[PDB]
């Protein structure tokens, strides 16, 4: 019960119970072409994220789990301080520079799982 | 089993009243067919019932915008006539004439430039009666829409005739079709289908009548909102179509000038005839039948013993007091007065309507705009069915047994409401809730 | 905003009078206000309560009159878009008394078809004696 | 034809009270066509309600009233200098439409 | 075989093996902006109730379960007078004014699920 | 790593592995109305496709398995002929006048999947 | 205040004042309006 | 920049019928008049 963006400075051990505010708000003459530019590119921005998150196995869901590890070149912090301390807008910026290639990482993890579930299912 | 939980449905059969847009489906040019979809396949449902209601749909109010645009739009990249506004020496063609057409017909002659600017050119024409006015040997007339409106000349390339087109709604919305034999504007209707876009629906420029409209059934059914109350309109529509006859038998001559660097002009010539008049021939005796019969129908709303009196026109402007249509690109207004005559009481030849011609007109009231209608060549002729009149009646004090009833109307929309009148745009909703014994796993 | 209505003439028994309502005053205007609203006319005897006079429809200004003053009521509008008129031939020494003309959309309009009187203008006065 | 008459005719009042301005029908009003208007000699009559229960643009807080069938009351929560003049209530449907008459408040 | 909202005036127990029909259907100058109009609401209305069965974790599914009980105020009817006797319109018109809540106890429903199964996946 | 349509010559048992470049690239004055209508267009066919696979069982995934048998009037063609000589260029103009009668016997498999888990998690 | 710079004597320093003032002014002419015809269907309101 | 090439297919190319060069000669005759609206009209010179 705090609104939208309202965790936005709280801990992310606390703010990882709050994430339905932020993801039900994505959707919701001179200004006749600048009120239909806005919501194609809202439109855009939301199926891009919706397509980002199809291709990793975790299509309908907020928290879900994948196999790739977390290598220690990314951060060297433990789980004592940044769950407890940190805020998801200092987090943001530690890792802002490891997007594309986790990005990438995430990708071959699905067809690895889909290849091989594939074989067991054809027995 | 008996703690019930909430499920949810995709794709349930639930719908909402909500108004959206509605676009086009239509299959040298007209003012509508230039970028339209290519277009039946309706689908029946059964024992479902739905309060069907004219007179506040959300679709004769869209349709009065979507055909005052496409007018526009047909009248924008067309020659602006403003030249034409000098003084017109005028005075009567055709002179001691013992006919009935004696004030209209005048000719005058004016000034016009042409495409060197430093040069001019005199040029005669025949204008009518209703479209010249004097202003203080030959008098000097000026034109009668120029003091308030700024005339502008359509283009001879577009035709006028109503093609049938369809209005058609996107996805995630239906139209409701009553499929019903007698219906009245507001209730129920037993029997609904769901269909994407209508039939061939003609958007003719009519009043004081109902022009090649729909049919109906084998009754004559009266449709108002309120009808005991004599303020709406009463939009009734006939079970058998008559027909109407109407040339112009003047032998037309179209002639060409150059107004400036580019544009044209086409004015009107002489005629090489007989000086006539236009009228519109309508037969008697099943004229006379539609009249006791819509009488017959009109009398189960206000018992035996009143007499239903049919009278003329109120007044005002001409496009009332007069029926005004299209007959293939030529505006017409014809009295009609010849067939409201004595009224009913329980106990081979035709009938013409002195019919005159006006060239500028001004249809939706468009302030500060006019369309100049040129002259088509030659005799034209046009034959109309009539499907439903426009009826309204007058008040009165109790000791009332005369109730009149004058056709009045003027109104775009009721020509647009007996054609709209059995669809209804509907929104679908894909979300359904409902409590059942299922419950899913951890 | 407001409408606009002249006018302080005296009459004799056996005239005719002409009301002009108008609505923005410069005469080169473009309202269009009398385009998409009715417009009723009302008469008001001092001492009396109001009666209705007749309205006049904004489609082509086709009117609609009463029973008690059919036969002598003829109004309309001009070439342009505005300035409606009010002829009353056949006079008497009983109608003396003030005029107003109201807008009235009469349940023509889009939002919600109402019914109601939003402006009022003027009201000017007639008196008739010998 | 549906006459319509006001019983309180004569009313006089104190600034700062409500008032109840009451209205009775002949046969059955459709509880949607009513106007109220506010007269005064020489003076520009506006209106202050729409049908039943519906404020219009140049109308307080201060101004309501409701009713059906055939009793149709006016409730002004407060009374201002402002507001000493006649009013005026009338119908609509079939024409000739009518007025309901007259009433009046009094400063005493 | 039925047709496109051919079900609407059945029973909602035979209506309930016909919802392909209505859920393909969704998405299937003067007039260059007023077809222009139509294309981008029935993306976005198509999209917002795709979204709205993605927190509820029946993204992917037509008939899908939860967890929230029904109450009891809401309707007090029982099962063999629904889904034998009442249509979908008549069933919709007796809880039109209960859809604010729902919508909202099926969100809680959500987080709720997604964090106790989150540490049954940490172990 | 080949990239966008890069396997679109090879074979279709190599080819499967490589799915996710061409599932990744379908989101990504007088030129005012020109650009305007590729954004709609392109949305439209992307969630054509997505609406087609969410009423599969297959939202989500990219290899999917089904219950609807394999007719032999489409094709006569073994597993050893298809998978190991043929391109997908080639299999599509061999399948193109079956397309119509796949796609709609692909959606009675999904309520009859849908129905029979529905009570038996009514139990 | 405000400003980008303090010290740099080219961008605009824009002030915010807590309470406000009034400043009151009229044309007391009665300036009378009279109007013309232009063309057709124009108009043109020029000074009396 | 950025080409991907093929190997092992063959497509069926054919000019004179594509809908690239008779899409360019409408985006030319569109282009051409709208640089030319917001510039004088050369009306009076007719003399
Ligand atoms: C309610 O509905 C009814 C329908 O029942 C309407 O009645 C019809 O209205 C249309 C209005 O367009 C009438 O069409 C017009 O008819 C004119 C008369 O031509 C007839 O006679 C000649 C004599 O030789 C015949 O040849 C014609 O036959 C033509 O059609 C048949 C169809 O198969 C062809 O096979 C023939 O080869 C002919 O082509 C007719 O029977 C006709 O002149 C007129 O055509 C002009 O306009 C069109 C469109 O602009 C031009 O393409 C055409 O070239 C003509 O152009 C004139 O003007 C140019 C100007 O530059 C000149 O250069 C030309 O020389 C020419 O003068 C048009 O087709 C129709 O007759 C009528 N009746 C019937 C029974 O259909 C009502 O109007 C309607 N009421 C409403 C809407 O209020
Ligand atoms: C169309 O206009 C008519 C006429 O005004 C409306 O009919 C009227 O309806 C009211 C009910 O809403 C009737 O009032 C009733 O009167 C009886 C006594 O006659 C009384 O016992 C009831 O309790 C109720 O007050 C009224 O009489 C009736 N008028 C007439 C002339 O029949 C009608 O409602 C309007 N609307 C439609 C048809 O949608
Ligand atoms: C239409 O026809 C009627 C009937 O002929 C015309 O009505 C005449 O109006 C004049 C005007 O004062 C009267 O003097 C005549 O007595 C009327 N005729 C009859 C038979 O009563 C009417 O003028 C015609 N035109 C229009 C536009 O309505
Ligand atoms: C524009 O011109 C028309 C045509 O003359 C004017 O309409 C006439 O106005 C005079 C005013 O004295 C009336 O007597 C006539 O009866 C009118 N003719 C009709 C109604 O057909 C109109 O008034 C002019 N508008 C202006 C000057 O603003
Ligand atoms: C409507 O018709 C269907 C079959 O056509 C039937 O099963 C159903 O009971 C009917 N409903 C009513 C209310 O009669
Ligand atoms: C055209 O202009 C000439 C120039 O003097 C004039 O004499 C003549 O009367 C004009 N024509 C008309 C019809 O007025
Ligand atoms: C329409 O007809 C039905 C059928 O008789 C009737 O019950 C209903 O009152 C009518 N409505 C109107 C407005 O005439
Ligand atoms: C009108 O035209 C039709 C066209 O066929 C003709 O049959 C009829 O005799 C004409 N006259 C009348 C009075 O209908
Ligand atoms: C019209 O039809 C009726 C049929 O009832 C008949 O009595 C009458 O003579 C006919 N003619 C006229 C002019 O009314
Ligand atoms: C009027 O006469 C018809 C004759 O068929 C009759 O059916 C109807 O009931 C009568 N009207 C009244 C109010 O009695
Ligand atoms: C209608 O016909 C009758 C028959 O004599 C005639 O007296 C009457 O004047 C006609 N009506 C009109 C308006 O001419
Ligand atoms: C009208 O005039 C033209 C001019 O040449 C002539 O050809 C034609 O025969 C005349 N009559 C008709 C009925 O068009
Ligand atoms: C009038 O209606 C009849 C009824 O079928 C039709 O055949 C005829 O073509 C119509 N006349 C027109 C549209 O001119
Ligand atoms: C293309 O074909 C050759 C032989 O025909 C084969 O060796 C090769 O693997 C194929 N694929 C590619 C991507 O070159
Ligand atoms: C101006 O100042 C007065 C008093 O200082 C204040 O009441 C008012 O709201 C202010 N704003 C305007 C727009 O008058």
């Amino acid at each position: 019960s705090l609104g939208f963006l309202g965790a936005a400075g709280s801990t992310m051990g606390a703010a990882s119970m709050t994430l339905t505010v932020q993801a039900r708000n994505l959707l919701s003459t001179h200004w006749g072409i600048k009120q239909l530019q806005a919501r194609v590119l809202a439109v855009e921005h939301y199926l891009r994220d919706q397509q980002l998150l199809g291709i990793w196995g975790c299509s309908g869901k907020l928290i879900c789990c994948t196999n790739v590890p977390w290598n220690s070149s990314w951060s060297n912090r433990n789980l004592s301080e940044i769950w407890d301390n940190m805020t998801w807008l200092q987090w943001d910026k530690e890792i802002s520079n490891y997007t594309q290639i986790i990005y990438g990482l995430l990708e071959e993890s699905q067809n690895q799982q889909e290849k091989n579930e594939q074989d067991l299912l054809a027995l | 089993a008996e703690n019930l939980w909430v499920t949810v449905y995709y794709g349930v059969p639930v719908w909402k009243d909500a108004e959206t847009t509605l676009f086009c489906a239509s299959d040298h040019n007209v003012w509508a067919t230039h970028a339209c979809v290519p277009t039946p396949q309706e689908i029946h449902l059964e024992n479902v019932t739905e309060e069907f209601n004219m007179w506040k749909n959300n679709m004769v109010e869209q349709m009065h915008e979507d055909i005052i645009s496409l007018w526009d739009q047909s009248l924008k990249p067309c020659v602006k006539l403003t030249p034409l506004c000098v003084t017109l020496q005028c005075t009567n063609y055709a002179p001691n004439l013992l006919s009935n057409m004696r004030g209209e017909l005048k000719q005058c002659s004016f000034n016009m430039t042409t495409e060197l600017r430093d040069k001019k050119q005199k040029v005669y024409s025949l204008f009518y009666r209703l479209d010249v006015v004097q202003i203080n040997s030959n008098k000097e007339y000026r034109l009668i829409n120029c003091n308030t409106s700024a005339i502008t000349q359509a283009c001879p390339k577009v035709s006028f005739e109503p093609i049938p087109i369809h209005y058609c709604a996107p996805a995630g919305f239906a139209i409701l079709k009553c499929k019903d034999k007698k219906f009245n504007g507001t209730g129920p209707c037993p029997s609904v289908s769901t269909v994407q876009c209508t039939h061939g629906i003609k958007p003719v420029v009519s009043t004081q009548l109902l022009l090649n409209g729909s049919l109906a059934e084998e009754e004559v059914i009266i449709r108002s909102e309120n009808i005991t109350n004599n303020a709406k309109n009463i939009l009734v529509q006939l079970n058998t179509p008559v027909q109407i006859n109407c040339t112009r038998p003047n032998n037309n001559t179209v002639k060409s000038i150059r107004i400036g660097p580019g544009q044209a002009f086409y004015y009107f010539g002489d005629i090489i005839g007989d000086i006539r008049m236009a009228h519109c021939n309508v037969s008697k005796a099943t004229w006379n039948e539609t009249l006791g019969k819509v009488v017959k129908q009109l009398r189960k709303h206000f018992g035996n013993n009143t007499i239903i009196r049919f009278a003329q026109s109120s007044g005002g402007d001409l496009e009332v007091t007069t029926h005004s249509f299209n007959c293939g690109g030529e505006f017409f207004y014809c009295n009609t007065s010849g067939l409201f005559n004595s009224t009913w009481i329980s106990n081979n030849d035709s009938i013409v309507l002195p019919c005159r011609i006006k060239q500028i007109i001004n249809m939706w009231q468009r302030i500060g705009q006019a369309m100049y209608a040129p002259p088509i060549q030659g005799v034209i002729r046009c034959v109309s069915n009539i499907t439903g009149l426009i009826l309204t009646r007058d008040g009165g004090s109790t000791n009332s047994t005369t109730e009149t009833f004058r056709p009045g109307g003027g109104d775009m929309r009721d020509n647009w409401r007996s054609e709209l009148y059995k669809y209804k745009v509907v929104k679908i909703e894909p979300l359904g809730v409902a409590p059942t014994r299922c419950k899913r796993r951890v | 905003g407001r409408l606009f209505q002249s006018g302080t003439e005296v009459k004799r028994p056996g005239a005719s009078v002409k009301i002009s309502c108008r609505a923005d005053d410069d005469p080169y205007t473009d309202d269009d206000t009398f385009t998409k609203y009715y417009t009723h006319w009302i008469r008001q005897a001092p001492g009396q309560p109001p009666e209705w006079l007749g309205v006049i429809s904004p489609h082509f200004a086709r009117p609609i009159y009463s029973y008690k003053f059919r036969d002598r009521l003829t109004l309309t509008r001009d070439s342009s878009l505005t300035a409606v008129y009010f002829e009353l031939r056949g006079l008497q020494p009983d109608d003396t008394g003030i005029y107003f003309c109201a807008r009235d959309p009469f349940g023509d309009m889009y939002p919600h078809y109402n019914y109601h009187m939003d402006v009022w203008g003027g009201g000017t006065t007639v008196i008739v004696s010998s | 034809e549906i006459v319509l008459t006001q019983s309180p005719a004569i009313l006089s009042v104190s600034p700062g009270d409500r008032v109840i301005l009451s209205c009775k029908a002949s046969e059955g009003l459709s509880s949607s066509d009513l106007a109220w208007y506010r007269f005064k000699g020489g003076q520009i009559p506006t209106l202050v309600i729409f049908g039943a229960s519906n404020r219009a643009r140049g109308t307080p807080d201060r101004f309501s009233g409701s009713g059906s069938g055939t009793d149709f009351t006016l409730t002004i929560n407060r009374v201002e200098p402002e507001d000493f003049a006649t009013y005026y209530c009338q119908r609509y449907g079939g024409t000739p439409i009518t007025f309901g008459g007259g009433t009046k408040v009094d400063i005493k």
